[PDB]
C-alpha cells in the first residue's frame, strides 16, 4: 500500500531493533489474555487460565515468534502485502474459521507492545505509519480469503 | 462488567498514572490525530499542530474525565451523563472512534509506565474503557 | 441503554411474534450458518443440514430465552447468568458472532412480520439485541 | 470475487425486481434512524430528528436512489468491483471521512430491507449470496483508499 519513503525508512529502522521472540511472545500473551475468546483456537497448547501461566507457557512464546517472524516479511514486503500473505490467508480462514476482525486485534496489541518496548522512540508519527503497516498485514490475511 | 479486581487494578494503574492523566491525555490525541485521520473530522476549530494549545487544554480535560470515572466506577452512568449527551446528541460521534482513542489511550500508557502496565493491568484498562465508551455512546443503545 | 419507549417497542413487537418465536430463531440460526460460514464451528455435534431437527430444537431454545429476556428487560444480567457462563466461559464464543446471528434475527423477523417490522421498530430490536449480546459476553468486559 | 454461477444467476434476477427508488429510500432511511451517529453526514438534509421525518424526507429518497443505484452497477459488475467503485472510495474517505465500517452497517440494513420487500422468497440461500455481494462492495469502497 505504501505510505511514504521517509516513513518506509523510519520503520525498516525500527525493525532492525525488534527482538521477535520477545515481542512476539508478549503480544500473543497480550492477546490471550485481554481478549479470552481467541484461547479457543489455541487448546492444543495446555493451560492458558491465568496471566502467569500464558506469558510463560512455552508454546505461545515459540508461535509468537512465528507470527512476529512473518509479520517481518511483511514489514520488507510492502509492495506486496497481498501476496506474501495470501498461503497464510487461506490456512486462517478455509481451515481455522478466525473471524478478520481479530487479525485487527492482533496488530494493535502488537502496537502496544512496541510502545512498550521502544518507549519516546516510539512516536506518534512513528505509530502512525505501524497503524498502516499493521491494517495492511490485516487486510491481506483477510483477502484470497475465500 | 467490571470485576471487584478489575476495580482494584484500574484504581492502582491510575494512581501511577497521577499528575500525568493530562499529559497523557493530550498525547492520546495527538496518536489519534496522526494515526487515524478520519478523527480530525470532529475538531474543525482545533489547531492540530503536533504541539498546540488547544489539543493540551483538550488533553486535561479527557484525562480529568478518565479520574473523575475511576472514583465513580460503580456509577459511571451517574457520574458521566453530561458527557454522553454532548458526545452522543450533540457532537454524534461515530462510536468506532472510541476504539480509536481507547487504543491510543493504552498506547501513551505503555510508553510512559512501561514497567507497571502488565498484561493483568492491560486488560482491566482495556475493560475500564470499554466501559467509559459504552457509556458515552447510551444515547445511541 | 434501554428507553421506556424502547421497552414498549420490544414488548410490543415480540407480542407479534407470539408462538413462532421458535421459528424465527430455527430460520436465524439457518441464514447465520450459510451467510457466515465461519459461525457453523461452534456446532461440530450438529448436522446443519437445511431442516435438521438439532437446529430446529436449538431455534427453539434461542427464542425460549429472547421471550425470557423481554420479561425481564429491567434485570437482564440477572435473568441470563446461566447463558452468560456458558458462552463466554465454556463455548469462548467470539463476540463478534453476536453482531451476526442478531443481523440474522432481523433479517427473520423482516421477512415474517413485514407490516409491523417499522424503523422505529427495528431500531428498538436492534438495541435489544445489542443488549442480550454485551449480557452474553459480559464474563469478556 | 464471484460465489458461483447459479449463484450470480440468483442475485441478477432479484435485483431486476429492485424498486431502486423504494428500496434505497428505506435502506437510507433505515440507517439514519437505527444508527443515528451516521446522520451527522447528511446534515444538509434538514430535519432528521425523528422517524417519521427521516423516512418521508425527499432529499433521504433522492440520494437513497442513488445509492442504490450504485449498488446495481456493483451487482452487474462482479468481476470488478474495485474498479467500479474506485472513484467512490475516493469520495468517501478523502473527502467526507466516514468511516468505512458504517459501509458494511449499510450494506447489512440493505439485506433487511430486501427481506422486507421479497419475504418468503429471500431466502437463506439468497441472503448468503447477498452477504457476498454487500461484503465485496464494502470493501471496494474502502478500498484505493489511501
Ligand atoms: C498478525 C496477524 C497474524 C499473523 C501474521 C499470523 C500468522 C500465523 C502463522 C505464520 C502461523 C503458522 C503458519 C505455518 O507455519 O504453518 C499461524 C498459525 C496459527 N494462527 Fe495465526 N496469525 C495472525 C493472527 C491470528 C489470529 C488473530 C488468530 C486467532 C484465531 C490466529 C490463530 C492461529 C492458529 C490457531 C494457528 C495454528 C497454530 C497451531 O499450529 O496450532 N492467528 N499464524
Ligand atoms: C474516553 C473517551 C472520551 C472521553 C472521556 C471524552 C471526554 C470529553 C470531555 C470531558 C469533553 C469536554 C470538552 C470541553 O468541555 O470543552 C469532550 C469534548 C469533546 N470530545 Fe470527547 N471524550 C472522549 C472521546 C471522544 C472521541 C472518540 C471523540 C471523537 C473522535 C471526541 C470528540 C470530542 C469533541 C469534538 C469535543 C468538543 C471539544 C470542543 O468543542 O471544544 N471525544 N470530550
Ligand atoms: C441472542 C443471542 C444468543 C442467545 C440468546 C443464545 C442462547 C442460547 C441458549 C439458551 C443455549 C442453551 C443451549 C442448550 O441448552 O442446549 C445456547 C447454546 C449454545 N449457543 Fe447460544 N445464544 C446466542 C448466541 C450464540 C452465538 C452467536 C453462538 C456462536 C455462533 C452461540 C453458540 C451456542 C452453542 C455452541 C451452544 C451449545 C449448543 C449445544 O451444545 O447443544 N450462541 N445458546
Ligand atoms: C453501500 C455503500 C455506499 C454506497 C454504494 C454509497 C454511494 C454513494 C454515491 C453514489 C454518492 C453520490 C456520488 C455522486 O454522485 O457524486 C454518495 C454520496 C454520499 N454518501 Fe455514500 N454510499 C455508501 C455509504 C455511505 C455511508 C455509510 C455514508 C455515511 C457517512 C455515506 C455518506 C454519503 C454522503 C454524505 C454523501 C454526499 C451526499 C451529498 O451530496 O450531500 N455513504 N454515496
Amino acid at each position: 500500500v505504501q505510505l511514504s519513503g521517509e516513513e518506509k525508512a523510519a520503520v525498516l529502522a525500527l525493525w532492525d531493533k525488534v527482538n521477535e521472540e520477545e515481542v512476539g511472545g508478549e503480544a500473543l500473551g497480550r492477546l490471550l489474555v485481554v481478549y479470552p475468546w481467541t484461547q479457543r483456537f489455541f487448546d492444543s497448547f495446555g493451560d492458558l487460565s491465568n496471566p502467569g501461566a500464558v506469558m510463560g507457557n512455552p508454546k505461545v512464546k515459540a508461535h509468537g515468534k512465528k507470527v512476529l517472524h512473518s509479520f517481518g516479511e511483511g514489514v520488507h514486503h510492502l509492495d506486496n502485502l497481498k501476496g506474501t500473505f495470501a498461503a497464510l490467508s487461506e490456512l486462517h480462514c478455509d481451515k481455522l474459521h478466525v473471524d478478520p476482525e481479530n487479525f485487527r486485534l492482533l496488530g494493535n496489541v502488537l502496537v502496544v507492545v512496541l510502545a512498550r518496548h521502544f518507549g519516546k522512540d516510539f512516536t506518534p508519527e512513528l505509530q502512525a505509519s505501524y497503524q498502516k503497516v499493521v491494517a495492511g498485514v490485516a487486510n491481506a490475511l483477510a483477502h484470497k480469503y475465500h | 462488567v467490571l470485576s471487584a479486581a478489575d476495580k482494584t487494578n484500574v484504581k492502582a494503574a491510575w494512581s501511577k498514572v497521577g499528575g500525568h492523566a493530562g499529559e497523557y491525555g493530550a498525547e492520546a490525541l495527538e496518536r489519534m490525530f496522526l494515526g487515524f485521520p478520519t478523527t480530525k473530522t470532529y475538531f474543525p476549530h482545533f489547531d492540530l499542530s503536533h504541539g498546540s494549545a488547544q489539543v493540551k487544554a483538550h488533553g486535561k480535560k479527557v484525562g480529568d474525565a478518565l479520574t473523575l470515572a475511576v472514583g465513580h466506577l460503580d456509577d459511571l452512568p451517574g457520574a458521566l451523563s453530561d458527557l454522553s449527551n454532548l458526545h452522543a446528541h450533540k457532537l454524534r460521534v461515530d462510536p468506532v472512534n472510541f476504539k480509536l482513542l481507547s487504543h491510543c489511550l493504552l498506547s501513551t500508557l505503555a510508553v510512559h509506565l512501561p514497567n507497571d502496565f502488565t498484561p493483568a493491568v492491560h486488560a482491566s484498562l482495556d475493560k475500564f474503557l470499554s466501559s467509559v465508551s459504552t457509556v458515552l455512546t447510551s444515547k445511541y443503545r
